[PDB]
RNA sequence: CAGUCAAGCGUUCAUAGCGACAUUGCUUUUUGAUUCUUCGAUGUCGGCUCUUCCUAUCAUACCGAAGCAGAAUUCGGUAAGCGUUGGAUUGUUCACCCACUAAUAGGGAACGUGAGCUGGGUUUAGACCGUCGUGAGACAGGUUAGUUUUACCCUACUGAUGAAUGUUACCGCAAUAGUAAUUGAACUUAGUACGAGAGGAACAGUUCAUUCGGAUAAUUGGUUUUUGCGGCUGUCUGAUCAGGCAUUGCCGCGAAGCUACCAUCCGCUGGAUUAUGGCUGAACGCCUCUAAGUCAGAAUCCAUGCUAGAACGCGGUGAUUUC
RNA sequence: UCUUAAGGUAGCCAAAUGCCUCGUCAUCUAAUUAGUGACGCGCAUGAAUGGAUUAACGAGAUUCCCACUGUCCCUAUCUAC
RNA sequence: GAACAGCCUCUAGUUGAUAGAAUAAUGUAGAUAAGGGAAGUCGGCAAAAUAGAUCCGUAACUUCGGGAUAAGGAUUGGCU
């Protein structure tokens, strides 16, 4: 018999498995298609979720209640250190797919990128990449060579870089180490910009520009296992019902004779990868600046780390992004950002964005001050001042 | 951006911070927070709640400003 | 709501679920207003239609003049007592939930609004503006 | 439920929409007919919950026809991608109103779904009534009260480990499988086209909203064993200070975490096509969208994108154990 | 007048008794197969197989209202085991 | 305290219920929830609300005994 009352299914069928993520850190399944007329130019950049904030803004748009006028919105600040370029690897396209050529690596590995390839790195004689810089040191006894290879060969290029998680304030010091393809100009231009990018740093401002609509890319918070109730919004039962409430009632017809696929199930909630799209950078800020959160409303000296810093990360002492909205991941999560794969406009995407006021208050509680200048100012003489 | 003065602690609500609350005589009170907030709605006195700007002023602790 | 559509009303907290008796604000006679069913709103198993400041609901009135109890007339929300936020960002909410009768066109049945009317309603129904005392 | 014929209705006019007398079918969502299976038992109405499927399409996309001027509508095609509600009365399926709505289409899945619930009804035993019976008792007549058991096994499903291709580590590829967005209103076009008037559009452009989905906790709200701070009662520690106990003693506030369309953010652009409208053009010296060839074209399909990553699919790269 | 003697009187009623039936009218609701008040050729009410009424009482059955609320919109969080 | 109520103590008696670690889902037993307030459901089932004492006020109906704590209001500590 058919279902008495229509109504949509629970949970989007497209993201299953709802299962863990293989990696604590999500990579970018798709780059932008690759130009040839534009430049040499990295199409990602690696940062860590630091926390939500709140800014000002006057927003601008012809024909809404809101036009030139203030408006609050949570924006993520995503610390930003630049990240380091230590090798390249070169895919040739086969009817089978990419398939790696080589990678061509770096004279001198940082210990914090070398710490990667290693479980246990203290207890070990970091004999890493000993014998790769020997071959190294030469011109081109092995290198030149490789390079050439992936210039002939290799119609993509991808350039591994590395997080600056010494900079960061995590306690991690393994530096994340991903790949970054090049989406500009030939293969040979590619491959020599990479080349002359080996173990230099490269930083946000040259990848993203401020009202960019970027993706972002990372793991999601994970809660372990979950009830059907919470993990995919089905209806509680009724009050009076025997052996539980916080299930899914009918778990299938009589046939097929099978659980279907597609019936709600108890499992793990959360620590998914996901991309989301259409991300605005509100801000590029750097560290090597005081007055972060100055605007040209504010012009208050003043960094952008809050009273008491992020809590659960700390201090923004590198560069920054300012990310409107929400992202995937929790604090502390190294989150991917990415070019956008198509070129929206919306009204939207150009919607040219000037920051008024962005909050510092404490965020471990109701703050009321920005600046301990202000919470001087307003309590006045305490006793813990002589 | 202007900021806003609570209307039971006298404290600085900074955009999007605390609450607003319009009675029937159409009088508007904004909170700083839930704290000063529910001490209002239960007929509290600003002027008897000792941490508030109200009873610094009352004993006059605080006035060289 | 529909073609007596005086501008769009961003979203707002619905506090005023089917079955929610709200003041009258207005001189009509009424003394409150039984929500039935809120103009506009959508279509999903098991939720009660609710409504928001400045929507058109159709209510009853259950206390109030005998002529108008007993009948179904379109009324229009002033105030809502449940906490929305605007874009500004301040969240903010009255005492009470309160309404005014309409007909289907905007136009309000009664002559008078008592109390604070809200910013949206008043831009949404101007008459509902004009007849009022304070807007917030 | 659908055809075929066409006396006739339709101001004239069989087929715009319909169509009598007849006749051909399909369906198994009615109910019969049967008695093949089950009486060393297949839990037996409805509702709730949830998934999927069908199309005989209610709405949404694009179209053809009209007794289509416009608006509204009616008939039909490709179409099941996407949705199809909130309530009063009833145990009810079915009904029937009140409304919202773009719409409130019809169905299947052991008349889906009771080791999922409930137990209102039916259909044990108690009891009342009416009629029937001399009586015990009967009554798809009414009424009231009436125990709803077991999963730890296998499989399916949801998640989670994991032996073994020298070892170990890092970065990837992408077969295959899944896939997602949806609908409305307002401004403007425009009081314009159209129309004697009454009335009254649409494409493009903006602003929101509905349903759905995936995240997130800046803010607001919720939660309080932070037993964090304060207050309070009774008692106990000779009094004070500090405390114990009252199964978290109670109250106010309460960070953090978790979390709410109760809060915020985000939800892509290319190609092939279906109907259908055409080009050239025979068949058939004329014609003709079709036969050869071909142009456009739908909420369709396949890609782009998104999810997993084959634990017997794979690549590249680092290190590779000697007194 | 006929049948078996009498032919349903006071009352009461779609009642725990009415098939038709979700009876008809009024009221209660936005909407009522529910409730109440009426009506009564009443399948098949009715006088110690007791009729009608009835204050008080009731872990009896039913309807509405005020209060209250996580029953619900629509879920979330916390504690012990 | 009205109280061989509940709650805390004295004398007396026990400290006996397999334990350790962790804090997932679903449970069992307790709770709390913005706005709405029965829209849930066969049905307000379950829960909440009320609650002691003093003072005030108390309707229909009635078998004059009741109904009645009807309904409905206010107060409540400490100290001198």
């Amino acid at each position: 018999s058919h279902r008495k009352y229509e109504a949509p299914r629970h949970g989007h069928l497209g993201f299953l498995p709802r299962k863990r993520a293989a990696s604590i850190r999500a990579r970018v399944k798709a780059f932008p298609k690759d130009d040839r007329s534009k430049p040499v130019a990295l199409t990602s950049f690696l940062g860590y979720k630091a926390g939500m904030t709140t800014i000002v803004r006057d927003l601008d748009r012809p024909g809404s209640k809101f036009h030139k006028r203030e408006v609050v919105e949570a924006v993520t600040v995503v610390d930003t250190p630049p990240v380091v370029v230590v090798g390249v690897v070169g895919y040739v396209e086969t009817p089978r797919g990419l398939r790696s050529l080589t990678t061509v690596w770096a004279e001198h590995l940082s210990d914090e990128v070398k710490r990667r390839f290693y479980k246990n790195w203290y207890k070990s004689k970091k004999k890493a990449f000993t014998k790769y810089s020997a071959k190294y040191a030469q011109d081109g006894a092995g290198i030149e060579r490789e390079l050439a290879r992936i210039k002939k060969y290799a119609s993509v290029v991808r350039v591994l870089v590395h997080t600056q998680i010494r900079k960061t304030p995590l306690a991690q010091k393994k530096a994340h180490l991903a790949e970054i393809q090049l989406n500009g100009g030939s293969i040979s231009e590619k491959v020599d910009w990479a080349r002359e990018h080996f173990e230099k740093t490269v930083a946000v401002d040259s990848v993203f520009e401020q009202n960019e609509m970027i993706d972002a890319i990372a793991v999601t918070k994970g809660h372990g296992f979950e009830g059907v109730t919470h993990r995919w919004g089905t209806k509680k039962l009724p009050r009076k019902t025997h052996r539980g409430l916080r299930k899914v009632a009918c778990i299938g017809a009589w046939h097929p004779a099978h659980v279907m696929w597609s019936v709600a199930r108890a499992g793990q909630r959360g620590y998914h990868s996901r991309t989301s799209i259409n991300h605005k950078i509100y801000r590029v800020g750097k560290g090597d600046d005081e007055a972060n959160g100055a605007t040209s409303f504010d012009r208050t000296k003043k960094t952008i780390t809050p009273m008491g810093g992020f809590v659960h990360y700390g201090e923004i002492k590198n560069d920054f992004i300012m990310v409107k909205g929400c992202i995937p991941g929790n604090r502390k999560r190294i989150v991917t950002l990415r070019k956008s794969l198509y070129t929206n406009t919306s009204r939207k995407a150009l919607e040219e964005v000037s920051l008024k006021w962005i909050d510092t208050a404490s965020k471990f509680g109701k703050g009321r001050f920005q600046t301990p200048a202000e919470k001087h100012a307003f309590m006045g003489t305490l006793k813990k001042d002589l | 951006m202007k900021v806003e003065i609570d209307s039971f602690s006298g404290a600085k609500i900074y955009p999007g911070r605390g609450t607003l609350f319009v009675r029937g005589d159409s009088k508007i009170f904004r909170f700083q927070n839930s704290k000063s907030a529910s001490l209002f709605k239960q007929r509290k006195n600003p002027r008897r709640i000792a941490w508030t700007v109200l009873f610094r002023k009352h004993h006059k602790k605080g006035i060289t400003e | 709501s529909g073609n007596g559509a005086q501008g769009t009303k961003f979203r707002i907290s619905l506090g005023l679920p089917v079955g929610a008796i709200m003041n009258c604000a207005d001189n009509s006679g009424a003394r409150n207003l039984y929500i039935i069913a809120v103009k506009g709103s959508g279509s999903r198993l098991n939720r009660l239609p609710a409504a928001s400041l400045g929507d058109m609901v159709m209510a009853t009135v259950k206390k109030g003049k005998p002529e108008l109890r007993k009948k179904v007339m379109p009324a229009i929300v002033v105030r809502q007592a449940k906490s929305w936020r605007r874009r500004d960002g301040v969240f903010l909410y009255f005492e009470d939930n309160a309404g005014v009768i309409a007909n289907p066109k905007g136009e309000m049945k009664g002559s008078a609004i008592t109390g604070p009317v809200g910013k949206e309603c008043a831009d949404l129904w101007p008459r509902v503006a004009s007849n009022s005392g304070v807007v917030v």
